[PDB]
RNA sequence: ACCAUAGUAGGCCUAAAAGCAGCCAUCAAUUGAGAAAGCGUUAAAGCUCAACAAAUUCACCAACAUAAUCCCAAAAACUAAU
């Protein structure tokens, strides 16, 4: 949380995580869920959104971050460590933005 | 014992067997039964 | 208002007030045995870490 | 621009300290918030002095949450002493029963503090026995036949005690 | 190694198998939720805002509430208590007023839960609640 | 940097690295906590 | 989730009246009109004297020999005073004050004349012996970590220890002695002249067992 | 194994994780009562920087260590591998497991000198211009101390400082 | 890594002592947080610790420069050594 804190999420518009929390490779996605859901994320700026879609035969837990330099980052983590989505998705949004 | 599979609606299509089977037994009575049964559900519920 | 004391329920009489409840009175199978035993371990903590150099 | 705590006199609104700095450092004007805190403590006259929270905005502008006054005046009222005890647990500072902190319990279940929280008033009565056991005030369960006769001895030695603090007082700035 | 040195049960650890115990007996509604790291001030309100409704919320440890879920009939709620976890404990259900005070935060996701013995997601609940 | 033959940690944020065949506290916050092991 | 764990609550510790150390004086009241000759023995061997303690919980166990003089007094006595809670821990002396002179001599006088003058006095302090003694409602680890500077500038090394420190290394050293593997040991060498080492050896080895030599005690030579 | 694969198609970003087949375990070790991996298949003291076949098993392609917690080794023999692994590093061995540059393969310097049983790293000791009399001598150390407990078949102990 | 809300500025002196010049008590809310173990302010505010919720490789101390004509045998980690 403390890594996204620091580095400036103000340039972010949206960021949904689609995943079905009765499968065995949720723990990744859902780590990374609640560290994009930290409060000094939302503090950091008010204009994002984040949506949590919760299915249960979609099986196939992923990742859409839009942003405002017209940016889909699209992220099928479903055997991705949760440090290394965040440390991905941190070098990703901070190099294009 | 056991709990349910807790399915979902993207594939539903499975029905517990209890209700087939009240309406099998409701399918295998009588008029006069099904009457009898409408009075007592009347007064009950 | 003086009120009567019919009015006012039992959990304002069975409470104590002079003295506070110790470690070896409460029942170990009891959330402020536990509770104690937390603030008696901050108190621990709080002893042994004075001497932060930092 | 943040928060600010400070506990003001219900009839006493004045633009000094230590009001003073921590609003002009905020760059907020005293004179409005004096004149709505006038109107907001106005329709209460007991007189008892109450915590306020003023949330200032970046654009210099405040708003007010008015809440319960203080535990330990109110106890002080209840008890009919104007100071606490200097050591508390050596020397007796009062005397209250169950009734007055039940009253109490009751006054301040609907502050902005305790009214987030949804425990009983049992939590509220404990907390306000807490508060007056660290103010040195002395409860008992069932004394309202002696609490007249309490009343009259406690009143007696505690000016006692009061003269012989003073004394000591004055030998302590003679000797200093 | 040397055999096992079999560890002790505990106060804690009982009072936290009672305790559990006691929400799986008594009340009717069971949901299971994720719990976000939100404020205080929000959590409160949202404490407030399910007081209302007189629907209580409650956090078990893992460690503690893995192995008496699957000793007792709920295991296939294994999967919803990896990470962290929020039990909404409400008896005589009515799951509409809960709906309506999550669906006011978009990343406060309702995982599953039981309604009077009834597994169901998050679909199931929707279903229920517009039953 | 201070050459010292005993190390410690002025400050939480310093941090122990062996370089050069030596032992260095390194500190950002506060430069002057930067101690060389003689 | 962690296990909470039972406090240790000390509740038969009485601290008494004036908890920190007292003054000590450079001189006796009484001084040593009489020089001395400068025994060594009172430094040479293990510490027979102030071995246990007292009534305290912690104390500063000396591993070598050397001499306490009102510099070192007042350095310990300044620094426990400053760092000791007076109201949860007390320290006491386990050292006598200052009572053996010294003689010193001016600068430009050849060898022989006579004794020269009297000019400190110091504490003898054998491997062994407690210098200060504390006890009082407190853990180990704080007595330790303000402890452990007074040992180390103390002369002789010491450490910082309790009563379960001191029985641990106590039990220790007994264990590494007894299971020691090989068969020749200095005791046992010393004791029965094996190769005529008693002529290298002096007669004070049979009782150090080669664990003291001069001043110098080594606890991990058995 | 995992691998992370990253697509970039039109402004997106795609990280997706990958899953490949992974060799196992012989199938009869000569100790399995032993935990440990070393020393249930009876490598304890045995191995040594010559031995590439061990040491290979388990390092990152790009020259990097395991970490235990996945690996299993006791404390030891991880200590031991780590240093036997930066001795045939920089002995010159594990030549495929070095990264891929191709901008510094081309600007050539001078040849790798050749090297074996080294303590230390290469840019790091200062040359000893003293060297010191018979009495006094500052040893060039050569191989690790902690592969001192291995087997001596000759009997004699290995000098690690010369 | 993980976060920090409540009576409350606990009571006395002091222009001010809001966890923190000082003295006495050291209670009590939420499953979960010491009248506060370290920074900071004139007084605040604010930044950290321990408390829950998430995991759980090991983790107590031990490392220390130097002289003068020119460094000082060279060398060597395994073929069996009481
Ligand atoms: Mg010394
Ligand atoms: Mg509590
Ligand atoms: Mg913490
Ligand atoms: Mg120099
Ligand atoms: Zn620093
Ligand atoms: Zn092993």
């Amino acid at each position: 949380a403390a890594a996204l804190a620091r580095l400036g999420l103000r340039a972010v518009k949206q960021v949904r995580v689609q995943f079905c929390p009765f499968e065995k490779n949720v723990e990744s996605t859902r780590t990374f869920l609640q560290a994009v859901s930290s409060e000094k994320v939302r503090c950091t700026n008010l204009n994002c959104s984040v949506i949590a879609d919760v299915r249960h035969d979609g099986s196939e837990p992923c990742v859409d971050v839009l942003f405002g330099d017209g940016h889909r980052l699209i992220m099928r983590g479903a055997h991705l460590t949760a440090q290394e989505m965040l440390t991905a998705f941190a070098s990703h949004i901070q190099a294009r933005g | 014992e056991a709990l349910a599979g807790a399915p979902l609606d993207n594939a539903p299509k499975e029905y517990p067997p209890k209700i087939q089977q009240l309406v099998q037994d409701i399918a295998s009575l009588t008029l006069l039964e099904i009457s009898d049964l409408n009075e007592l559900l009347k007064k009950t519920l | 208002v003086l009120k009567p004391d019919s009015e006012y329920p039992e959990w304002l009489f069975e409470m104590n007030v002079g003295p506070p409840k110790k470690l070896e009175e409460l029942d170990p199978e009891t959330r402020e045995y536990w509770r104690l035993l937390r603030k008696h371990n901050i108190w621990r903590h709080n002893r042994l870490s004075k001497n932060r150099k930092f | 621009s943040g928060m600010i705590r400070a506990i003001v006199r219900a009839g006493q609104a004045r633009p000094g300290p230590p009001l003073g700095p921590i609003l002009g450092q905020r760059g907020v004007s005293i004179n409005q918030f004096c004149k709505e805190f006038n109107e907001k403590t106005k329709d209460i006259k007991e007189g008892i002095p109450l915590p306020t929270k003023i949330f200032v905005k970046p654009d210099r502008t405040f708003e007010i949450k008015i809440g319960q006054p203080t535990v330990s005046y109110f106890l002080k009222a209840a008890a009919g002493i104007e100071k606490g005890a200097r050591h508390t647990g050596k020397e007796v500072a009062g005397l209250v029963t169950l009734k007055h902190v039940y009253e109490i319990a009751r006054v301040k279940a609907q502050d902005d503090a305790f009214a987030l929280q949804d425990v009983p008033l049992s939590s509220v009565v404990r907390s306000i026995i807490g508060s007056a056991r660290s103010l040195g005030i002395r409860v008992v369960k069932d004394l309202s036949s002696e609490e007249l006769a309490a009343f009259q001895k406690e009143r007696a030695l505690f000016l006692a005690a009061q003269r012989e603090a003073d004394l000591a007082a004055q030998a302590e700035a003679a000797k200093k | 190694p040397p055999p096992t040195p079999p560890q002790e049960e505990t106060g804690l650890v009982r009072l936290l198998r009672r305790e559990i115990a006691a929400v799986f007996r008594d009340n009717r509604m069971i949901a299971v939720c994720q719990h976000v790291a939100l404020s205080a001030e929000d959590k409160l309100l949202l404490r407030h805002q399910l007081r209302k409704h007189k629907i209580l919320m409650k956090i078990f440890p893992n460690q503690v509430l893995k192995p008496f879920l699957e000793e007792s009939k709920y295991q296939n709620l294994l999967p919803l208590f990896v990470g962290h976890n929020l039990l909404l404990v409400s008896e005589e259900p009515k799951v509409k007023e809960m709906v309506r005070i999550l669906k006011g935060i978009p990343f406060l996701p309702l995982l599953g839960g039981c309604i009077d013995d009834t597994i169901l997601s998050r679909q199931g609940f929707i279903n229920y609640s517009k039953l | 940097f201070k050459t010292k033959g005993v190390l410690k940690k002025r400050c939480r944020d310093c941090y122990l690295v062996k370089r050069r065949g030596r032992w260095f506290i390194y500190c950002k916050t506060n430069p002057k906590h930067k101690q060389r092991q003689m | 989730f962690k296990t909470l764990l039972p406090v240790p609550t000390f509740e038969d510790v009485a601290i008494p009246e004036k908890p920190k150390l007292r003054f000590v004086e450079r001189v006796p009241l009484v001084p040593k009109v009489r020089r001395e000759r400068k025994n060594l023995s009172d430094i040479r061997g293990p510490s027979t004297e102030a071995t246990e303690f007292t009534e305290g919980r912690f104390a500063i166990l000396a591993l070598g020999g050397g001499y306490l003089h009102w510099g070192h007094f007042e350095m310990m006595r300044l620094t426990i005073n400053r760092s000791m809670d007076p109201k949860n821990m007390f320290a006491l002396w386990r050292v006598p004050a200052p009572f053996k002179p010294i003689t010193r001599k001016g600068m430009g006088q050849r060898m022989g004349g006579g004794k020269g003058a009297i000019d400190h006095y110091v504490t003898p302090v054998k491997a062994g012996r407690l210098i200060v003694e504390m006890g009082g409602r407190c853990e180990f680890k704080e007595v330790q970590g303000f402890l452990d500077l007074v040992a180390h500038k103390l002369p002789f090394p010491a450490k910082a220890v309790s009563r379960e420190t001191l029985e641990k290394m106590r039990k220790d050293q007994e264990e590494r002695e007894r299971n020691n593997q090989n068969p020749w040991t200095f005791e046992r060498i010393a004791t029965a002249n094996m190769l005529g080492i008693r002529k290298v050896l002096s007669p004070y080895d049979l009782t150090h067992k080669g664990r003291y030599w001069g001043k110098f005690y080594t606890p991990e030579r058995v | 194994f995992r691998e992370v694969v990253e697509i970039l198609d039109g402004k997106t970003t795609i990280i997706e994780g990958r899953i490949t087949e992974t060799p196992q375990e012989s199938p009869n070790p000569p100790n399995p009562t032993g935990q440990c991996p070393i020393c249930r298949w009876n490598l304890k003291h045995k191995y040594n920087y010559e031995d590439v076949l061990l040491l290979s098993q388990f390092i990152r392609p790009h020259g990097g260590m395991l970490p235990r917690r996945i690996t299993g080794l006791c404390q030891e023999e991880h200590l031991k591998i780590e240093e036997c692994v930066k001795m045939a590093h920089r002995a010159g061995l594990l030549p495929n497991h070095r990264p891929k540059l191709p901008e510094g393969f081309v600007p050539k310097s001078k040849p790798r000198l050749n090297r074996y049983l080294t303590r230390w790293s290469p840019r790091s000791v200062k040359p000893i211009y003293n060297k010191g009399h018979r009495w006094n001598k500052v040893r060039m150390p050569v191989g690790s101390p902690l592969l001192k407990d291995n087997v001596s078949y000759s009997g004699r102990p290995l000098l690690l400082y010369h």
